[PDB]
């Protein structure tokens, strides 16, 4: 079946280098050319290089020479990449994928499951969690914000799992090597204050499980 | 296959009606 | 094109 | 270096329609273009290869066309399972490039955000830190400007904005706005605003707080 199994996720920091690995199955593995492709958050693609992995020919994306070294270990039917000198800038995910024999004449007609490349000096921090109230015959909002931590990711649920519907988690952004993100969430006029709504955040890296009740402020 | 058919349907591809000589 | 990487622009070379 | 140029950044559609996305190369590639599908969380998927043939298994409403540069994916009768980022890509020479991509999204009834602000919390006052957050929820269709305003001043330093993708039950879209300032900045102010911009009123949406009411 064509089949890329590629390594685990990678969290390092600037300067270092990394390996990371593309395992190919179910077919013959020697001739067919691999390509690699990155991809940066909501960006699109971009390709780094290909390998020949009988021959061991290379020919590289020429933003990428001399940071990426592409390999091939016939004897294991394993592609690998390494990519040195780290800056943030190279966080990413990076595909492996299956082009035809010898050259291009077919492209990426099988792609391996892409390994996830995160490049920080920081260090693991727990997320702030502070309520975001608006004080009291519709719809209320609340929201929980979530500020200063690493790395990704953090779950935001409402009511212990019970809040589910009006549910909005939005993407985090990076400021200043930390992350932060808000979730708002909507639930009957009748059901806040009047009974309760509490966010809970996990951010699994810091061991972390904190629950916010959202108490009014009635401001004016 | 070797090299050389994988080689020969490539030259086909790029090069369309107007063909192709290939001595090996 | 068999041990280095080539590129069906490179083969235009070998046309009519 | 080759430039794919996909013009249409997104594409709104109703499943059953037909929709054409377009790619034009920036010199002439023959046929050696691919299209690629990626599902959200997923990696891409091919499609087309050598501009017009279907990969094995990829359905039959997938046609792709073209040669020289003007190359197109054309999906007849759009399924829900289509909604997906379509990226073509060149291989006539190195280095290979893709397109910027185009996102296919489901059309729908033009919504309202519904605005909501919210003051800086007393836990993150006491870190010397202030958030103000304001949620623009639930509207349509994307496009949406965003303005604070602290005493009457446009404030543009220290406001980081999220957007949400297309949502998977009700086909809107969602967005906060988020200013970030010193406890003792915050605290020099009265007045704090938040102003939304949508088609579907030429008057803005105004949310506001005053701290001296907080």
């Amino acid at each position: 079946q064509v089949q890329l199994q590629q390594s685990g996720a990678e969290l390092v920091r600037p300067g270092t280098s990394v390996k990371v690995s593309c395992k190919a199955s179910g077919y013959a593995f020697t001739n067919h050319l691999i390509e690699w492709v990155n991809q940066r958050p909501g960006q699109g693609l971009e390709w780094i290089g290909v390998i020949n992995p009988g021959s061991g020919g290379t020919k590289y994306n020429e933003k990428f020479k001399g940071k990426a070294t592409l390999t091939a270990d016939k004897s294991s039917s394993t592609a690998y990449m390494q990519l040195s000198r780290l800056t943030s800038d190279d966080s990413a995910v990076y595909f492996c994928a299956r082009s035809s024999e010898f050259i291009t004449t077919v492209a990426a007609d099988y792609w391996g499951q892409g390994t996830t490349l995160t490049v920080s000096s920081a260090k693991t921090t727990p997320p702030s969690v502070y309520p975001l109230a608006p004080g009291s015959n519709s719809m209320v909002t609340l929201g929980c914000l979530v500020k200063g931590y690493f790395p990704e990711p953090v779950t935001v649920t409402w009511n212990s799992g019970s809040l589910s519907s009006g549910v909005h988690t939005f993407p985090a952004v990076l400021q200043s090597d930390l992350y932060t993100l808000s979730s708002s969430v909507t639930v009957p006029s009748s059901t806040w204050p009047s009974e309760t709504v509490t966010c809970n955040v996990a951010h699994p890296a810091s061991s972390t499980k904190v629950d916010k009740k959202i108490v009014p402020r009635d401001c004016g | 296959h070797l090299c050389g058919s994988h080689l020969v349907e490539a030259l086909y591809l790029v090069c369309g009606e107007r063909g192709f000589f290939y001595t090996p | 094109c068999c041990t280095s990487i080539c590129s069906l622009y490179q083969l235009e070379n070998y046309c009519n | 270096d080759i430039v794919m140029t996909q013009s249409q950044k997104f594409m709104s559609t109703s499943v059953g329609d037909r929709v054409s996305i377009t790619c034009k190369a920036s010199q002439n590639v023959r046929t050696a273009v691919a299209w690629y599908q990626q599902r959200p969380g997923q990696s891409p998927k091919a499609l087309i290869y050598l501009a017009s043939n279907r990969h094995t298994g990829v359905p039959d409403r997938f046609t792709g066309s073209g040669s020289g540069t003007d190359f197109t994916l054309t999906i007849t009768n759009v399924q829900s399972e289509d909604l997906a980022d379509y990226f073509c890509l060149q291989h006539w020479n190195y280095p290979l490039t893709f397109g910027s991509g185009t996102k296919l999204e489901i059309k729908r009834a033009d919504a309202a955000p519904t605005v909501s602000i919210f003051p800086p919390s007393s836990e993150q006052l006491t870190s010397g830190g202030a958030s103000v957050v304001c949620f623009l929820n639930n509207f349509y269709p994307k496009d949406i400007n965003v303005k604070w305003k602290i005493d009457g001043s446009e404030r543009q330093n220290g406001v980081l904005n999220s957007w949400t993708d297309q949502d998977s039950k009700d086909s809107t879209y969602s967005m906060s706005s988020t200013l970030t300032l010193t406890k003792d900045e915050y605290e020099r102010h009265n007045s704090y605003t938040c102003e939304a911009t949508h088609k579907t009123s030429t008057s803005p949406i105004v949310k506001s707080f005053n701290r001296n009411e907080c």
